[PDB]
């Protein structure tokens, strides 16, 4: 499947311009940062809580870890 | 008709030297050219310089090694 | 009896000025027949995004009755008297011309004063006009050659004048009132961005006479800053691609930018063009014809027809070529296409140029045969050049164009350019144009 | 301006006709008339002529299919085929310079073809594209059904292949069509931009061919009638002629007046055509685009003559009774001196402006020195346009009106009359 | 509600912001296939370029400004009563050659 | 089972383009020479690659014809030996494992070679454990021959505390405390486990210098390239 | 001659941890050192201060060298 | 002639048609390439020099490094390049499982083949410098294989070639080492044989054969800035950090006769490390392990929304990513050693991982579609 | 003309010249990149390095 | 192809083949 024999278009104008006639980085941090922050926005809600959750649980676990390995409780306990 | 068909404005994203619809691009084209050639061409040399020595260190690999060299006195 | 002496026996062109401007021109044969012609630098590059379309517009209206002529006089008094009447619009040129007997030259030249001068426009006209034009453009809407190389105007000088079709935006057509059509008209139509033209049985003064007789009466100067200055247009290295795919057969048009009707490279170009050559199915030629192109796309049938061409403005043009292909070929047709113009650009082979030389030698003369085209060549000559040339000139000017010439002069104006390309049908493999981009310069 | 020459001729023993302007032009123009058109096509040779015309340029005895075809773009000749119903005629173009190249490769092509099998048989498929080609103009279709309804023998032949025979056409029958037809009694050699001692010398020594008509035309044998071919198009098209009358007649002149009086064609550009009077005639009672124009053919056997109606789905019964009434008023003879004399201006013009060009004046040259046997400058044609009365005229509709029909049509053909609903 | 819930995770997926319809989104699949192949020359041709455009956009990872979003209430189900039926005709040639 | 982790000690070498001090190397290796060679190996470090590291080749040498190594086969098929030369490796101080282990309380003394890469922490350890040396509190017994360390883990350690103030004295006479010293064998640790530590973070500054010219060098050819497609437009224009 | 540590051990085991862990080294030393059969050790407690000292040694200790 | 005919198989890497909106998660296969290609160079240049005998073994590879010109350049980008090669491999799995490229069913399955082959390799490879995680590491790993009944018990002592990890498998483990990869490399082709009979699926879910853009010169150029970043960020590791990823216990010779105290195998296994110590018994534990690698077979069966992408599918989207984080926990939870709470977290994310796959994904899927009116 | 643009017609227009000019500038680059990052490096290093200790045993 | 401009319109048959200029059917 190549060129000619994909799929069949119809009444579709597309418009482009040279790389030559045309700036490399356009509107660069003007328009990007505000869309870098738009779809930053988007998904923080789907891709964060696991991870924030994975770090709760981290810290948590480990912390915990050092408790469990440090010393027993001590008003005179290995007697009495 | 085909003739309301007008092509888009892209002076949002032109180089400046072709802003003008009124000047000709035949200027600025030599140096515009050579301006992207020449990321290109630096890229190049950057590249080679690399290639050339991960080349000579694989390379280098095979022959004696300091202990081999070291007998050989 | 050789070549080179018969462009001596050449009449040479006569051209004469007056005060009011306006500029007479005629050669002069012992033909019984002639042609006489008005001659003007307008159009829709001297239009503008709201007046768009209006060129045309008079262009329709001119025969459609004078004030001295009102109603159908104007036709019946040239249709009844043999003689055949005729105009034209482009981008850059208007023209309006008359075939004649020779005798009728003096009724003749009278007739076109009034049509350019006494123009009716009538309210009533206008209305059947807008319906005419209207559907005209329904037609050229599916003549596909049309609509991809207005495409390759709107594209290549994109937000420009040049940009503008010669028929104009069907918008306009619909909005058009006699205020802007007058306007334009007295606006545009000035005596000394005029030229009348006449060739075949006729002594130049003659002319000049019936000149001073009906145009001397013309608008004979102008006023101030009105009448305009033509801005250089911008051309882009741009891509239009209209894919329909509905369509039996694709349209493909590419082209570098142009010299302009000024350029002496305007030779060189025109036997460089005259070496890649034109083709199309029903040509004799087949596998054994010269042009590399069109005896690759003839054995392997990978178009139906292409041509070269160099369509020439003011200070820029169009140098390019166009194809009809299949909806499978595009690709190997442009490839084979490019191919050709960088291998003209690096190693252009000394007798393939003499035989582009010869080629050309032909055209012109054979081009220059009847009443019509000599006629038509004077009256745009004088519009462009300034001049008339001479074929002995142009022979000179040919006969210094050699490999190393033609080479100079292709890598000048393809070798790294980025062109304009403008494709209309199933599409779907006209390449990518960074990969066309590519197809100009050294090789892959 | 130079000073004009003879148009010089010669007439060579076994009756081939030589003619030659010098003209002093740089272009050099050199025509090969010959009498084999579609009408010397007999009922099993079809085509032959059509498959002939698209073979110049076959590997010939003295220069192969490539010598020829790359010669002569070498020096930027061209070398044309122009075949009517009646006459083939092969005529080459270039620089004064290079006249005997392209002279010689002219004489190849039509004293020495070969014919190769492989060659003609890889060649026969073009039939298929030229025909399909030409059949794009709704015309050609009309036009070569008119004359197969009109005429039964010989011009009843189409000037394209028909279907089944494409691919059917045999090397021999090539050999065969040329031997007998590419004869000095039929044959007539036209220069343009060259002297006319090289123009003998040449047809002296290499076109001294067999000059004994191998083969003879009928004489054709009218018939008349019709052809519809239902083929629902947007629009209709239509041609209802009549038995004129031949080529050199004074008669023939009479139709080319009354053609000029009825519909010549486009004067004015966008014009309504307001002195044409069938357009007019019709510009009435209908309300549509239609198009409505005077067909008239002219041969030297024979001729045909009456209208050509391009009008819309339902409105071809009323532009072709329109047109015809139109003409019918005519053959009762309402026509104002003013009139003819209109048409005899249109024609005496008409006429002299399609020589204007070296390309029409040598087609006429040769019209002339095959279909009559000398030249007849304008003026006595001009002349003879004078010559013809306002009686011919309407005698020449009178004999439309009377004489025996043809009918050819092709579209949406529900709305569209027979010739006896006429 | 449901029909809270409905609207709301229909701007939540968001192919809306895309100039999509739902229908456009659908798992290409035998069915669908045939589904599509059965649709009008307009209903196609728009599927095409609504896709087309769609496409376009993520690869600039941009969308469309707000009022040019496929709107709930106007959103069609263009290609949902072709497609049911070439299910159905499947479900009786199975049913059949039971 | 309880374990006290080693302080963040900052070398002349830690930062990612610092390296290594090659005097302290040179100290440094002098204190294996004295203090450890007696009971720690370092079977893949010969004097060679001492030279142009922190010694000449004749002072490597000279570190070489100081020491009697085994050679053979001679003539009668016996082994002899000679001073040592360039190519030898450091000279082990036992035989094998088991009269390592008989020659101390049953402990073995580990390699040192790679001692710095072979246990968590690296010379921050080493430093940690060879100076912090200290008493067993109150609860804390031990075996005859185990020290307490209370960086080792299990907190003891079979080494007997292998550094105190002046162990021995620098050829270029700095001050021999204990703690100068731990650092100084730390620092030639370091080099003797990774000898191309200083090499690599060389290079590594190339590679960053390198990439931050390439890097966006392509991006923007990747851009240049791209300019045609992100910059485009699309026009639906069905009729009717 | 004296070690440059030994002195910034002195100096560090000021700072308020080192005194506080110590501290507890001696509350949790009367914890197990007053019983009798026990089987605790306060190896936790000087852990706990030996760090708290340590982290400030390996801060300065260095200076010195 | 010019060998002319067959450079024209680059249809399918020149003219090749792609999808003009292709994320840059579409640029790890390439990545995955250069590190199977940079992984045999390397491989090669160092057993050029390595010895697969267990008196050799060690002594072999400090050669290497100290000795050997450059060596140790080689040795820390093959071992470096053996993690970027895994974290390449999961993105690229992610990535599958994400944009639901698992419907290119044969594709898929050879990727999960090769995702095996190459963990089998990699396990091997670490065996041969012969150091003390390398043996325990083999012997502790094999000796699952004494959990499938009857027959493992023989099964791994004849991978074993004796009684215990030994000379005879060191020096087989080489040979198929040496091998492996290039098996990889011809299921590689299969695996784009496969894939480029439908072309590349693409972030939407929604064919884009109405929009497709050569593969040069715009992916190329993409891919190789792509390349460019995974060179940088393996160069970081091997210049800068070149044990980050490594285990110091492996820098002492293996000692079958002292085990060492936190066995542990590197790091990208430990997720399904992880998974076996959850589980109690021994075969249970050994089967989970595998059905933990295997599940990527039952992925594509148990798909059920009606869009083929993630991207308009929230309520998937927020599973994904708790699978992610799931793995990740997995991931720590194998590094550290089976004690409270580890184990219980252990527990809690290993039932999740295959609840969130086999259960929870699939009925968000078919919700997702009663909430679109399908 | 500008510095871009004279280069481009002196240096990139010719895929010959343009691949010298690559040769040339990497073989001119290479010493300059080496020599300089090394002087950094060396200077970041100062003192502690055998080529700054060496003066010192000879 | 295109419909509208018919006035006086088709040609008065002459069929015309090549080598180089294309086919035409005048008249
Ligand atoms: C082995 C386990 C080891 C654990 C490794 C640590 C975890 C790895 C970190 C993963 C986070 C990487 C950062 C990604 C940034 C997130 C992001 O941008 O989300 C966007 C969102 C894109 O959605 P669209 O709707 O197309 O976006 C367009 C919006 N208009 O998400 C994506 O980009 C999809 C990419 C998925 C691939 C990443 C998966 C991570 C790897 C996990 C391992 C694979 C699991 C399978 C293992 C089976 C055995
Ligand atoms: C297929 C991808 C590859 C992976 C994932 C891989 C993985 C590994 C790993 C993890 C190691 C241990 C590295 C270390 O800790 O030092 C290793 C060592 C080795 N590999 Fe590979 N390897 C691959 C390909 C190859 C190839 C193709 C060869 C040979 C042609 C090879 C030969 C070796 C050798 C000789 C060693 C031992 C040297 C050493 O200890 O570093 N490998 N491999
Ligand atoms: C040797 C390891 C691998 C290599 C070299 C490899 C190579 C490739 C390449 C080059 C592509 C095309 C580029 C791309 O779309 O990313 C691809 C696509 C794909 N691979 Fe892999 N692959 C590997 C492992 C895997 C694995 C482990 C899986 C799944 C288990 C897998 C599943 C896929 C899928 C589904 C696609 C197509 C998805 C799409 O086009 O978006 N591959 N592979
Ligand atoms: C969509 C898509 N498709 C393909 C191939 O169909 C590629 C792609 C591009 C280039 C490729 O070139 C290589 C280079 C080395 C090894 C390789 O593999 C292997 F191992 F040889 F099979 C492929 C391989 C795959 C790609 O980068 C993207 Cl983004």
């Amino acid at each position: 499947r190549q060129f000619g024999h994909l799929t069949r278009v119809r009444h579709v104008i597309t418009y482009s311009l040279s790389p030559f006639e045309q700036r490399a980085f356009p509107h660069y941090f003007s328009k990007g940062i505000p869309n870098v922050l738009r779809r930053t926005r988007a998904c923080i809600l789907r891709v964060a809580p696991p991870f924030v959750a994975f770090y709760l649980v981290y810290t948590w676990g480990t912390q915990e870890f050092e408790k469990s390995k440090r010393k027993n409780p001590a008003a005179y306990e290995n007697d009495r | 008709s085909h003739t309301d068909i007008k092509v888009p404005d892209f002076s949002d994203y032109r180089r400046p030297e072709v802003l003008d619809s009124t000047k000709s691009s035949k200027e600025s084209s030599e140096a515009r050219k050579g301006f992207s050639y020449l990321v290109t061409a630096t890229t190049t040399v950057g590249v080679a310089y690399a290639a050339k020595n991960v080349v000579s260190q694989f390379v280098s690999s095979m022959s004696a090694s300091a202990d081999v060299l070291a007998m050989s006195k | 009896a050789t070549y080179a002496q018969a462009l001596q026996s050449v009449p040479e062109t006569q051209v004469s000025q007056l005060d009011n401007g306006l500029r007479v021109a005629s050669e002069q044969s012992s033909q019984p027949t002639c042609t006489v012609g008005v001659w003007i630098d307008a159009g829709s590059r001297y239009e503008s995004e709201k007046n768009n379309g209006a060129g045309y517009f008079v262009e329709h209206l001119a025969f459609k009755g004078t004030k001295n002529r009102p109603g159908n006089a104007l036709e019946k008094e040239v249709e009844s008297m043999g003689a055949h009447l005729n105009a034209y619009s482009t981008r850059e040129h208007t023209a309006y011309y008359i075939k004649a007997l020779s005798k009728d030259l003096p009724k003749a030249v009278e007739l076109l004063a009034d049509i350019v001068q006494n123009c009716s426009l009538e309210d009533s006209q206008i209305e059947k006009e807008r319906d005419v034009i209207l559907q005209e453009l329904q037609e050229n809407d599916t003549s596909m050659r049309d609509v991809v190389f207005n495409y390759l105007h709107a594209t290549a000088f994109q937000g420009t004048p040049l940009a503008q079709s010669v028929e104009g935006p069907s918008e306009n057509v619909r909005k058009l009132s006699r205020a802007d059509l007058t306007e334009y008209l007295s606006r545009h139509y000035k005596a000394p961005r005029m030229v009348l033209a006449a060739a075949g049985g006729l002594e130049h003064r003659q002319l000049l006479d019936l000149a001073q007789k009906h145009f001397s009466g013309l608008s004979g100067t102008y006023d101030e800053d009105a009448v305009p200055t033509l801005s250089p247009c911008r051309f882009t290295g741009s891509q239009i691609c209209h894919r329909e795919d509905g369509l039996p057969l694709a349209h493909v048009a590419i082209a570098v930018e142009g010299p302009g009707w000024a350029h002496p490279d305007n030779v060189a170009l025109q036997v460089a063009n005259a070496i890649i050559g034109h083709y199309d199915c029903t040509y004799g030629g087949g596998a054994h014809l010269s042009s590399p192109l069109a005896s690759i796309a003839a054995t392997n049938k990978l178009c139906q027809s292409f041509q070269t061409f160099n369509i020439c403005y003011a200070d820029t043009g169009l140098l390019g070529a166009h194809f009809v292909c299949d909806h499978m070929s595009i690709d190997d047709m442009m490839f084979v296409l490019q191919g050709q113009w960088m291998r003209l650009c690096t190693s252009a082979t000394e007798s393939e140029v003499l035989r582009g030389k010869n080629l050309l030698r032909n055209a012109l003369v054979s081009h220059l045969d009847g009443t019509t085209p000599v006629c038509e060549d004077i009256g745009r000559s004088l519009l462009t050049y300034g001049r008339r040339i001479p074929l002995a000139e142009w022979e000179s000017r040919i006969a210094e164009v050699d490999a190393r010439v033609v080479r100079e002069v292709c890598s000048k104006y393809f070798y790294d350019q980025c062109p304009a390309v403008a494709g209309f049908g199933p599409i779907e493999q006209l390449p990518d144009y960074n990969r066309i981009r590519s197809g100009m310069f050294w090789l892959r | 301006p130079p000073h004009p020459q003879d148009l010089e001729f010669t007439r060579l023993p076994n009756g081939l006709v030589i003619a030659s302007l010098e003209n002093y032009a740089p272009a050099s123009r050199i025509g090969l008339f010959i009498k084999a058109g579609s009408r010397y096509e007999n009922s099993n040779n079809l085509g032959t002529s059509h498959l002939l015309r698209l073979a110049s340029s076959l590997t010939t005895k003295g220069a192969s299919s490539f010598k020829i075809t790359r010669g002569i773009e070498a020096v930027g000749g061209k070398l044309s085929v122009t075949s009517t119903r009646e006459n083939m005629a092969y005529t080459v173009e270039c620089l004064r310079d290079d006249v005997d190249i392209l002279m010689e490769f002219l004489l190849n092509v039509t004293t020495a073809p070969e014919f190769r099998r492989w060659e003609v048989a890889a060649l026969q498929p073009q039939l298929r594209i030229d025909k399909a080609v030409a059949l794009q103009n709704p015309q050609a279709h009309v036009i070569e059904n008119l004359h197969a309804a009109a005429y039964r023998n010989a011009l009843a032949n189409s000037l394209y292949c028909p279907d089944y025979r494409i691919g059917k056409v045999t090397p021999v029958e090539l050999h065969d069509y040329v031997q007998n037809h590419f004869t000095s009694a039929r044959m007539a050699l036209i220069g343009l931009g060259v002297s006319h001692p090289v123009l003998k010398q040449v047809a002296e020594q290499f076109l001294n061919i067999r000059g004994g008509l191998g083969l003879s035309g009928a004489k054709a044998k009218y018939h008349g009638g019709e052809i519809r071919e239902q083929n629902g198009d947007s629009l209709v098209h239509a041609a209802l002629v009549a038995e004129s009358a031949a080529i050199g007649s004074a008669e023939a002149n009479a139709f080319s007046v009354l053609q000029h009086v009825l519909g010549a064609g486009p004067h004015v550009k966008r014009g309504s055509n307001a002195t044409s009077s069938l357009y007019q005639a019709v510009a009435k009672g209908v309300h549509q685009p239609f198009d409505v124009s005077a067909f008239n053919a002219s041969y030297s056997d024979s001729g045909l003559f009456g209208f050509y109606t391009i009008s819309q789905a339902a409105s071809a019964g009323d532009v072709i009774k329109a047109a015809y009434n139109q003409v019918k008023t005519i053959a009762q003879g309402n026509l104002s001196n003013p009139d003819v004399q209109a048409a005899k201006n249109k024609l005496k013009a008409g006429y002299l402006m399609s020589v204007e060009s070296s390309e029409g004046f040598l087609d006429e040259v040769g019209s002339q020195a095959l279909a009559a046997g000398s030249y007849t400058p304008p003026s006595t044609v001009l002349q003879q346009i004078d010559a013809v009365a306002d009686a011919d005229v309407i005698n020449a509709a009178k004999k439309f009106v009377s004489g025996r029909k043809s009918m050819a049509a092709s579209g949406n053909l529900g709305h569209t009359p027979f010739i006896d609903e006429l | 509600w449901l029909e809270g819930i409905r609207k709301w995770y229909y701007n939540a997926a968001g192919f809306n912001k895309l100039g999509l319809m739902r229908d456009d989104t659908i798992h290409e699949n035998d069915d669908v296939k045939e589904a599509i192949r059965r649709l009008p020359e307009n209903l196609y041709d728009d599927r095409v370029f609504r896709i087309k455009r769609a496409l376009d956009l993520s690869m600039r990872q941009q969308i469309l400004p707000k009022e040019q979003w496929t709107k709930y209430e106007e959103d069609k189900s263009y290609l949902e009563p072709y497609l049911k039926e070439v299910i159905r005709e499947r479900k009786e040639r199975e049913e059949w050659a039971k | 089972d309880l374990e006290l982790h080693p302080p963040s000690y900052p070398w002349s070498h830690r930062g990612l383009l610092s390296s290594l001090d090659h005097t302290s190397i040179r100290r440094g290796f002098q204190v294996y020479k004295q203090v450890c060679s007696s009971c720690h190996s370092m079977d893949y470090v010969a004097y060679r690659h001492l030279v142009g590291v922190c010694y000449t080749e004749d002072e490597a040498k000279a570190l070489a014809e100081e020491v009697e190594v085994q050679d053979g086969p001679n003539e009668d098929g016996e082994m002899f030996m000679r001073p040592g030369k360039l190519s030898d490796y450091f000279p082990k101080p036992y035989p094998n494992p088991e009269a390592a282990r008989a020659a101390n309380n049953g402990a073995l003394p580990p390699d040192l070679s790679y001692i710095v890469r072979a246990r968590h922490g690296g010379e921050d350890y080493v430093f940690s454990l060879l100076t912090g040396y200290c008493e067993p509190p109150t609860g804390v017994s031990l075996r005859e021959g185990l020290y307490f360390n209370p960086y080792f883990p299990g907190q003891a350690i079979g080494m007997a505390p292998p550094i105190y103030n002046e162990v021995l004295e620098f050829d270029d006479g700095t001050p021999a405390t204990m703690s100068q010293v731990a650092k100084d064998v730390c620092t030639f640790l370091r080099w003797a486990a990774e000898p191309e530590h200083d090499h690599r973070k060389r290079m590594g500054l190339k590679m960053l210098l390198m990439m931050g010219l390439l890097l966006p060098l392509v991006y923007a050819m990747k851009r240049h390239k791209w300019s045609v497609l992100k910059s485009r437009k699309l026009a639906y224009r069905p009729p009717k | 001659l004296v070690d440059p540590l030994t002195t910034v051990r002195e100096q560090c085991e000021q700072l308020e941890k080192c005194v506080k862990a110590r501290e507890r080294l001696e509350l949790c030393d009367e914890r197990v050192s007053s019983r009798s059969q026990t089987e605790e050790d306060c190896t936790e407690e000087l852990l706990d201060f030996l760090h708290a000292r340590d982290h400030c040694v390996a801060h300065k200790l260095f200076n010195s060298l | 002639k010019s060998h002319p005919l067959m450079k024209i198989v680059n249809n399918a890497f020149i003219d090749l048609p792609a999808p003009s909106n292709i994320s840059s998660w579409w640029n790890f296969g390439s990545l995955l390439g250069i590190c199977l290609i940079l992984q045999i160079l390397t491989g090669l240049f160092l057993a050029m020099h390595y010895t697969s005998d267990t008196t050799t073994a060690f002594s072999s590879v400090t050669h290497i490094c100290r000795d050997v010109n450059y060596g140790w350049i080689i040795r820390y980008m093959h071992a470096n390049g053996a993690s970027m090669f895994f974290i390449c491999l999961y993105m690229h799995v992610g990535r599958g499982l994400y944009y639901g490229s698992y419907t290119f069913l044969e594709t898929w399955n050879i990727g999960v083949i090769l995702l095996l082959t190459v963990m089998a390799t990699a396990f091997m490879g670490y065996v041969l410098p012969w150091g003390q995680m390398s043996f325990w590491g083999a012997t502790v790993i094999t000796n699952l294989l004494s959990a499938i009944p009857y027959i493992g018990t023989n099964l791994v002592e004849w991978i074993w070639g004796g009684f215990s990890v030994d000379k005879a498998t060191l020096t087989r483990f080489f040979a198929f080492h040496f091998i492996l990869p290039f098996i990889i490399m011809a299921i590689a082709m299969v695996h784009l044989l496969f894939l480029h009979e439908t072309g590349s699926n693409n972030p939407t879910g929604i064919s884009s054969d109405v929009d497709k853009i050569p593969f040069h010169p715009y992916y190329t150029i993409k891919d190789i800035l792509g390349a460019l970043l995974l060179i940088l960020a393996l160069m970081l590791l091997v210049l800068f950090a070149p044990d980050l990823l490594g285990d110091p216990d492996n820098y002492t010779p293996a000692n079958p006769l002292n085990t060492p105290p936190h066995i542990k195998p590197e790091w990208y296994f430990l997720f399904a490390y992880a998974i076996l110590r959850s589980i109690p018994n021994k075969l249970g534990g050994v089967l989970a392990l595998a059905f933990s690698i295997l599940i990527l077979a039952l992925i594509p069966l148990l798909h059920t929304s009606k869009q083929r992408s993630m991207m308009f599918r929230p309520l998937s989207q927020c599973l994904f990513w708790a699978l992610v984080a799931d793995l990740l926990t997995l991931t720590w939870i194998g590094g550290q050693p089976v004690e409270h709470p580890y184990i219980t977290i252990g527990q809690l994310a290993s039932v999740l991982y295959f609840l969130l796959i086999l259960v929870l994904m699939p009925t968000a899927g078919t919700i997702e579609n009663k909430l679109l009116k399908w | 003309p500008t510095l871009t643009a004279r280069l481009y017609s002196l240096l990139f227009r010719r895929t010959s010249t343009f691949a010298l000019t690559i040769v040339v500038g990497a073989l001119f680059f290479e010493r300059a990149f080496d020599q300089g990052a090394d002087a950094i490096y060396e200077h970041i290093n100062e003192g502690k390095l055998w080529k700054h200790i060496k003066h010192k045993y000879e």
